[PDB]
């Protein structure tokens, strides 16, 4: 998603 | 011995006024020694020198409202009383055997369980809750071709299809259905019920969840009558001239009934504590500043200005009755205004923040901007150590944790094994430990600062309802004074956890209004918690127990990931704008963008000796005598021994006893320091301190480092061991002794044949362990799902968030109990989730307008042209979607219509990148690495004329290869130069082991590669025909040609000859010789 | 009469300006950019042309050389090409050959450099590799010891320097669009010419950079220039036609050929164009390279290599032996070429012709 390092 | 920078000795009072150290015994001595009298503070010790009510007849039932009904009609299925008195369970409508035709109609919920006297049992019609009357003692039937055909239920009319009603008795007429949108007359309940507008806010729960009667519509505020008009009794905004004017117009003379003499000149009426305000028609009590109007509307309570509002004073607050005093923590000077605190140590702070590919040194004001390290893989989180001036970090592209002094020397890897995806870390500077989190194993670990003695101290779930479990842990801070570990989590049930530093007393801190808590930190002077949310976009601080939250920034933050606090300014890292910003740590004023970044900055830290306060080590100089981990007990008042991850903790009367218990595939060190995997044994790399890892009787090693070696000399990946598949030639990976005590990690589940599989695939209706042990009914029945996962009657395990998912998960619809899912118990998370319009699904809010049908009815993707994108950190697509600004010009179509990539100006390369020929940036270590990385090998261009990296070996062709790959016995350079110039390995002048063939350019391959038709070793010694003149090949498939070569397989019948005379394409073999006629 | 050379994307075609007919030449090639020739260095009768190639994707560009007949006509001869061994080229938009010595000049456009080496490309070394964006075609004036090169990027410039890389200077930088081709009038006081794909004009200026003049205008997107006798040659890139006009710009635009848009350059094949009579100033004292300069010469080393300490002649780099050239088919006057077991080009004479390689008859 928009929150994966 | 010297006092630490800016502070005083362990026994010395420091004056808040000017920082000079005053003797300890001078504190509270009755004399103001300090320049502002801070040594005689408030907390210093003092000195001492019918016939009746409701009863018409005893044979007539008594309704709760006073009505009288016949008692023989009780529990007949209808509310005869009108207030459910005759059908009330507390009126004995329960626990009794309903008799004869009046079946019990087994069900939990009272209203539909009423024992109606049904005379129509087995008629072929559903008559109560589950319609079990057609199954008590009944007969089967065959469906008519016209009506709906319930499989379990009765064959009923088609009007029952998709109507919010259960008709087959098990909702089978509503399974797979949808709902047309409710009309204007029908208000749509949150769970999907269409209710007419006659029932909205009718003080009755008609939807079944209470949505219709929620306070959003059931407030209806009364008139206020603001200034220039006066309110008397209920909203009468009559003129102030109508006040006590002898005209009764203010309802029932609300103002003429009072309006007497001043009632606060005496205690007979007012009894106000602090002040009086006698005014028109009445009076009201009020309190002096520093006191809060108590709930009884009579008296005053002292405000706790510190705990209630830490914003008032900067660092530390001491409450006093009706006021407050703020003192600065040890090491700070209180400014003459009495509120601001200034750091006293002459060491100046500077931000260390973890960019991708770099560790950076940014000064607080923004004047300087330097590099600490460069050329790293991907640094997702780092943390410093003040005691030794070290610097620890994670490298997600290499799955390692390194360390290095601050003067850039002595770089060293400390952890390389069994680290799947480490999300963050922190350094326990007190008891010398290293804490980190991993997202795949979903656990909290702990290790010695040097890497030895790893342990697991938190797993499964955090709470007594497994409502909060490790799903995606991220961010971790320590409070060694109180012995606590804090860590965030951005799973479905996003929260902030807390635990002691030995595993006990785990708890949940924050569990409301939290969706994406990427970051967390503590201000060690305030003892105030801090965190940021990337979705709701806030920066909230709170007390260490989670109470009294306050907002620094409210929704204006695009996407924070890691924050940090020094003095009074908070620095965070924002991914969407790719910037590091700063501002005041309470209100957020004075916002300043410190620097731009070409890559998203992951972590950040203020490096300063004050950021790790000095305090006494509990395990000091002895480790408490524990031979293993000496952890700090919760509360920071004592220590506690422990054992590593594969030892058994046994307690004696006075000494803990940890002994090894590692598996058959694990090797235990001679001095019993730890256990290492068997494939680590016998490789030359001294993994073990005492040296038992590499004996002199060790057999020769053929495999590269990390690869298990079969007994006959072959190689395989470590996961191939004891996997029930013979992966070696002789199957030494399948030897019984290697598997007898096999074990694997917590996230995989073991089968009967000792191959262990992921726990999600267990009882998944698919045979994985080859033995059908994962799909055995006996185990698939008795097993319990791990904490936090709901269990189906089918045996499958699902995450608890998938109950009431609407979509089937268990296959038997065990995960969709409609009756439970349709009540208030499964509402959407308010102001964090989006509710669908037809179904009862609740989806995360950020899935609205994302190019995918989340609500299963396109509700989430409707009206996408109206949603506003973020004012600062968003890019607006042509199809009205919002994407993070970091994804514009990144080179990938993200919006779905190539809006981001249109008119894309190529970006600039960073300090460690090389600009390709077609204007693209790649890592510098990809230049001349024997691979096409710039799309057209333009990186490989012209490198006979440049040196490589310090740790890389250069081939004669200019390519760079890792040094460790040189002289290993295998061709790695393109021209095999890495082996052509280095000496023999054995005293007898032989190059490689006799169990392999030797090529003349000093690279050795396996025996079977000889005359394989391919130039396996670059010199071509294997392809020399004289070798296989004496070597046979596999006659049934390996075509021994006329000149004794053994061309085979796919290169038979090809387009060109490999034997040299075309016999491998001859129309004698490819053409069917007999083909079994 | 001069012979015209026209390289296309796939084939190279030579056209006689007087016979008005085409003839067969090298075929079966892909993605070539520009050509240049040297007039019979061995004095046998076959001149050597140097055609460079570019490549797409994984494969790199290269430079190759081939023979060309100097007599009236030649056909059916199996012309064989050889790769110079110059690796790491993206696209060689510029390429020139120096007959005074055995050096070759070519600028790799994507590598933003100017590369020189031996005729077989052994002692490679970059001349200048700074302050360039899109290095265009290269011109050389051995008599004055000055080269010419241009850039057609965000800073269109025309520059000249010595053949050893020093004394770099810019001729003009104003009223310039996209230069594409360069040419030098060896007889008119070494006057230089250049084109423009944006301004659509051809301008001339002296070697030092004085008296800039607009010779002709509205040339319909010229690409490359060539000056012979008293006329100027240019080719319309967007149409592929070849035109002639007086080099003084006082004559109508005549039409000669109409070719496909794959045409890249127009080059005149004549000895008088280069005036091979110029002697070599080198004393054969240099170890690896002997570059030219006005009034003398200089020694050079391969790229990234330095002289031996204390000396300015001997290079630390190793010296590699030269590369031989395969023999061509010298069959003359309508002869045919054949290869025996020795693979020697044994010609097959036609009727009425005898002798080795079939001369006269
Ligand atoms: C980059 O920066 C790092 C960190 O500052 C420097 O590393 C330090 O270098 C110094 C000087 O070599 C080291 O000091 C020496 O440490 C030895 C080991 O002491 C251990 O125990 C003490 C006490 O608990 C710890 O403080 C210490 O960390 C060790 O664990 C001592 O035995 C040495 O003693 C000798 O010198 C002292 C005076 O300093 C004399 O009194 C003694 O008689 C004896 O001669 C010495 O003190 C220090 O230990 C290093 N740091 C660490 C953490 O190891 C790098 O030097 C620096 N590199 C560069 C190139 O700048
Ligand atoms: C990695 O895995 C591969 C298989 O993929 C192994 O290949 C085997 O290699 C061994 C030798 O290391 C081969 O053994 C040879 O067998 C010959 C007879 O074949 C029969 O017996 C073997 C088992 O030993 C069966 O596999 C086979 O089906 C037949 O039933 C023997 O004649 C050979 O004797 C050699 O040594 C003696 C004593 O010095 C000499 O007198 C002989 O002249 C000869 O040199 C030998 O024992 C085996 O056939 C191979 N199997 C397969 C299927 O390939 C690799 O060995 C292993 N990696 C390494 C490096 O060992
Ligand atoms: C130069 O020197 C190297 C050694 O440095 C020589 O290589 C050795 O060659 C000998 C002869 O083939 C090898 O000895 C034989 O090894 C067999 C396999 O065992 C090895 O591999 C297993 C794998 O599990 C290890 O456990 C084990 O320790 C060995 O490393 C054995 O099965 C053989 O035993 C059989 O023969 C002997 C007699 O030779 C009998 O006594 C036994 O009962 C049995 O029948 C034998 O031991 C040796 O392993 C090789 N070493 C290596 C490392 O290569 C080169 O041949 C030599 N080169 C030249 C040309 O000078
Ligand atoms: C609301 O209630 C408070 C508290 O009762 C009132 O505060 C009072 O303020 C007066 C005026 O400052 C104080 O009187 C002063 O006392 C000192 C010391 O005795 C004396 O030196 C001065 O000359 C003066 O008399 C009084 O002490 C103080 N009350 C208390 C208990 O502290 C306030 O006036 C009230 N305000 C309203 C609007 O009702
Ligand atoms: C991050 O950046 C800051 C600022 O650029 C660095 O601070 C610098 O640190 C060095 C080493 O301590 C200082 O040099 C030393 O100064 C002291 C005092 O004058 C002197 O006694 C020593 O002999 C030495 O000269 C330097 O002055 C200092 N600069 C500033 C402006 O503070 C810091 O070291 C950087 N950190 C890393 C890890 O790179
Ligand atoms: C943990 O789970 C229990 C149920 O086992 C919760 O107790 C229920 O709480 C809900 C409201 O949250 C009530 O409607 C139920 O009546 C309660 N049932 C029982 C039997 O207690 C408990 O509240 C949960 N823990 C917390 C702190 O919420
Ligand atoms: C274990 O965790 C609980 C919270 O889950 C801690 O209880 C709090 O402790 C603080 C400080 O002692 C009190 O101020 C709070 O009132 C407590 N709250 C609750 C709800 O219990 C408890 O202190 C922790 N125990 C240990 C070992 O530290
Ligand atoms: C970041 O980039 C923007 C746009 O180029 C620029 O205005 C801003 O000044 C940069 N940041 C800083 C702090 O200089
Ligand atoms: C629910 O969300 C609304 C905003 O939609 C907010 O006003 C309210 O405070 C929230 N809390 C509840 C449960 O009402
Ligand atoms: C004095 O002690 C402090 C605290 O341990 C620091 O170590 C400081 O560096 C010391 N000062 C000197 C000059 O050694
Ligand atoms: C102080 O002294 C008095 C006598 O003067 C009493 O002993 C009193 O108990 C003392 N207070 C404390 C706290 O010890
Ligand atoms: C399910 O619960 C039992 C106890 O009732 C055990 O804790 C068991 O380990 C659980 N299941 C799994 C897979 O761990
Ligand atoms: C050689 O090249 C590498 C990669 O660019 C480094 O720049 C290195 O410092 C160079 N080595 C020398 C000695 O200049
Ligand atoms: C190669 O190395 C081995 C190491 O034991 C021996 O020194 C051997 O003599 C070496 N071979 C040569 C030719 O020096
Ligand atoms: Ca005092
Ligand atoms: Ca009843
Ligand atoms: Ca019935
Ligand atoms: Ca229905
Ligand atoms: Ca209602
Ligand atoms: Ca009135
Ligand atoms: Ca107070
Ligand atoms: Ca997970
Ligand atoms: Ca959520
Ligand atoms: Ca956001
Ligand atoms: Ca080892
Ligand atoms: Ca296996
Ligand atoms: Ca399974
Ligand atoms: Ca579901
Ligand atoms: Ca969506
Ligand atoms: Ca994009
Ligand atoms: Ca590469
Ligand atoms: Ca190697
Ligand atoms: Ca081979
Ligand atoms: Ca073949």
């Amino acid at each position: 998603x928009x929150n994966x390092x | 011995p010297t006092r630490p920078p800016g502070m005083c000795h362990l026994d010395e009072f420091q004056c808040q006024g000017d920082g000079t150290c005053i003797p300890n015994t001078w504190e509270c001595d009755g004399h103001p020694d300090c320049i502002h009298g801070s040594d005689e503070h408030t907390g210093c010790v003092p000195k001492t020198c019918g016939h009746s009510v409701n009863t018409c007849r005893a044979s007539q039932f008594q309704c709760d409202n006073g009505r009288c009904i016949s008692g023989n009609w009780v529990c007949d299925g209808d509310n005869d009383c009108g207030d459910m008195s005759d059908e009330d369970q507390r009126h004995h409508c329960e626990l009794q055997n309903c008799s004869s035709t009046q079946f019990t109609c087994v069900n939990s919920r009272p209203p539909n369980r009423r024992c109606i006297p049904q005379y129509w049992v087995c008629d072929g019609d559903a008559d109560c809750s589950d319609a079990l009357d057609e199954l008590q003692n009944c007969t089967m039937r065959t469906c008519s071709a016209g009506e709906f055909s319930c499989a379990n239920g009765r064959c009923v009319r088609q009007s029952f299809r998709c109507d919010r009603r259960n008709d087959c008795g098990d909702y089978s007429d509503e399974r797979g259905c949808s709902y047309p949108p409710c009309h204007a007359n029908q208000f749509t309940c949150q769970n999907g019920r269409c209710i007419p507008r006659f029932f909205v806010c009718d003080e009755d729960n008609d939807c079944g969840d209470g949505s219709d009667e929620q306070e959003h519509l059931c407030h209806t505020p009364e008139p206020t009558c603001p200034l220039h008009q006066f309110r008397c009794d209920n909203g009468h905004c009559i003129e102030m001239g109508r006040v006590c004017n002898h005209v009764d117009d203010c309802s029932d003379n609300s103002d003429e009934k009072g309006c007497g003499i001043n009632e606060c000149l005496d205690s007979s009426i007012s009894r106000c504590d602090h002040n009086c305000t006698d005014t028109i028609t009445s009076f009201y009590c009020s309190c002096l500043p520093g006191y809060k109007l108590m709930s009884d509307k009579r008296s005053c309570v002292d405000i706790d200005e510190c705990k209630e509002s830490p914003q008032l004073c900067s660092q530390k607050c001491e409450n006093v009755v009706g006021s407050y005093i703020c003192k600065c923590a040890p090491g700070y000077i209180r400014e003459p205004d009495g509120k601001s605190c200034r750091q006293n140590s002459n060491i100046e702070p500077y931000l260390i923040f973890s960019n991708r590919y770099y560790i950076r040194n940014l000064t607080t004001d923004g004047s300087s901007y330097s590099l600490i390290l460069q050329g790293l893989g991907n640094v997702v989180a780092l943390d410093f150590d003040r005691v030794e001036k070290r610097l620890y970090w994670i490298d997600a592209e290499k799955q390692i944790i390194e360390r290095m002094f601050l003067n850039k020397t002595n770089r060293e890897t400390i952890i390389n094994h069994r680290l799947r995806r480490a999300e963050s870390l922190a350094v326990d500077w007190v008891s010398r430990k290293l804490y980190w989190l991993d997202a795949i194993l979903d656990c909290l670990f702990v290790s010695d600062l040097e890497g030895r003695h790893r342990k697991m101290i938190a797993q499964h779930c955090v709470d007594a309802n497994n409502t909060f479990c490790f799903e995606h842990p991220r961010g971790i801070v320590l409070h060694p004074q109180r012995g606590h570990v804090y860590w965030a989590d951005w799973g479905v049930h996003a929260y902030i956890g807390r635990i002691g530093m030995d595993g006990t007393n785990k708890s949940v801190i924050i569990s409301t209004k939290i969706e994406w808590p990427n970051a967390i930190t503590i201000d060690y002077t305030n003892d105030l918690l801090y965190w940021a949310d990337a979705h709701l976009g806030y920066i909230e601080f709170s007390d260490l127990e989670g109470h009294h939250r306050h907002t620094v920034y409210d929704g204006s933050l695009p996407h924070p990931f890691a924050l940090t606090i020094f003095e009074d300014t908070v620095f965070w890292t924002d991914w969407n704008t790719r910037t590091v910003e700063k501002g005041n740590k309470y209100d957020g004023s004075g916002r300043v963008v410190l620097v731009n970044t070409t890559h998203k900055p992951f972590d950040i830290h203020v490096y300063h000796p004050y950021r790790q306060p000095i305090m006494s080590n509990p395990c000091g100089t002895n480790n408490g005598g524990c031979s293993h981990l000496c952890l700090i007990k919760a509360g920071g008042r004592g220590f506690t021994c422990a054992c590593p991850d594969d030892f058994q903790t046994v307690q004696l009367r006075d000494r803990t006893l940890c002994m090894p218990m590692c598996s058959s595939t694990q090797f235990l060190c001679g001095n019993n320091e730890k256990c290492i995997p068997i494939w680590w044994k016998c490789d030359g790399q001294k993994d073990c301190s005492d040296g038992s890892d590499e004996p002199d009787l060790c057999p020769h090693r053929f495999c590269r480092l990390g690869q298990f070696q079969c007994r006959d000399g072959n190689c395989t990946s470590p996961q191939a061991l004891c996997n029930a598949r013979q992966d070696c030639a002789d199957g030494s990976d399948e030897d019984r002794v290697l598997c007898e005590h096999h074990r694997c990690e917590s996230n995989e589940w073991q089968c009967a044949n000792k191959r262990c599989i992921p726990q999600s695939w267990q009882c998944d209706s698919v045979n994985d362990c080859l033995d059908n042990s994962d799909e055995d009914t006996s185990h698939c029945a008795s097993r319990t799902c791990r904490p936090g996962q709901f269990k189906c009657n089918n045996g499958r395990c699902i995450p608890q968030s998938w109950k009431c998912d609407v979509d089937n998960d268990c296959g038997d619809y065990s995960d969709e109990p409609i009756d439970e899912c349709t009540t208030a118990a499964y509402n959407c998370d308010n102001h964090t989730e989006f509710s669908c319009k037809t179904n009862y699904r609740c989806i995360p809010q950020w899935a609205v307008c994302n190019g995918f049908d989340d609500c299963r009815d396109n509700s989430d993707e409707q009206g996408c042209e109206s949603v506003p994108c973020h004012p600062s950190g968003d890019f607006r697509c042509a199809n009205h979607h919002c994407i993070p600004l970091r994804w514009k010009c990144d080179g990938t179509d993200d919006c779905g219509d190539n809006s981001d990539e249109e008119n894309c100006v190529p970006r600039e390369c960073s300090e460690s990148e090389f600009r390709c020929a077609d204007q693209q940036c790649i890592p510098s270590r990809w230049v001349c690495d024997q691979e096409n990385d710039c799309g057209d090998n333009s990186d490989e261009r012209d490198c006979e004329m440049k040196t490589c990296h310090p740790e890389h070996f250069q081939c004669t062709s200019g390519h760079c290869v890792p040094k460790a790959l040189a002289c290993d016995g295998r061709a790695d350079c393109l021209d095999a130069s890495d082996e052509s110039a280095c000496p023999t390995r054995f005293p007898n002048g032989t190059y490689c082991p006799a169990a392999m063939f030797e090529c003349k350019n000093h690279v050795c391959i396996q025996s079977f590669w000889i005359c394989d038709g391919e130039n396996d070793c670059v010199d071509g010694s294997d392809e020399e025909i004289h070798l296989c003149f004496n070597i046979p090949c596999e006659s049934p498939q390996r075509f021994r040609c006329d000149n004794s070569r053994c061309v085979y397989g796919h290169q038979l019948c090809n387009g060109v000859d490999d034997c040299g005379d075309g016999s491998d394409e001859k129309e004698e073999h490819c053409r069917k010789p007999t083909h079994k006629p």
